């Protein structure tokens, strides 16, 4: 999920595309 | 691409910039 990767840790383009339409 | 924490407005703006006007769903359940 986006919040556990991006808010409490660091995330990337290669994680972020898993939440696109 | 950036290597930083992104939360609230930063999380949705970066996710929308990666989706590039495709749109998003923050957990995309089936």
């Amino acid at each position: 999920g986006i919040v556990e990767q991006c808010c409490t840790s660091i995330c990337s383009l290669y994680q972020l595309e898993n939440y696109c339409n | 691409f950036v290597n930083q924490h992104l939360c609230g407005s930063h999380l949705v703006e970066a996710l929308y910039l990666v989706c590039g006007e495709r749109g998003f769903f923050y957990t995309k359940p089936t």
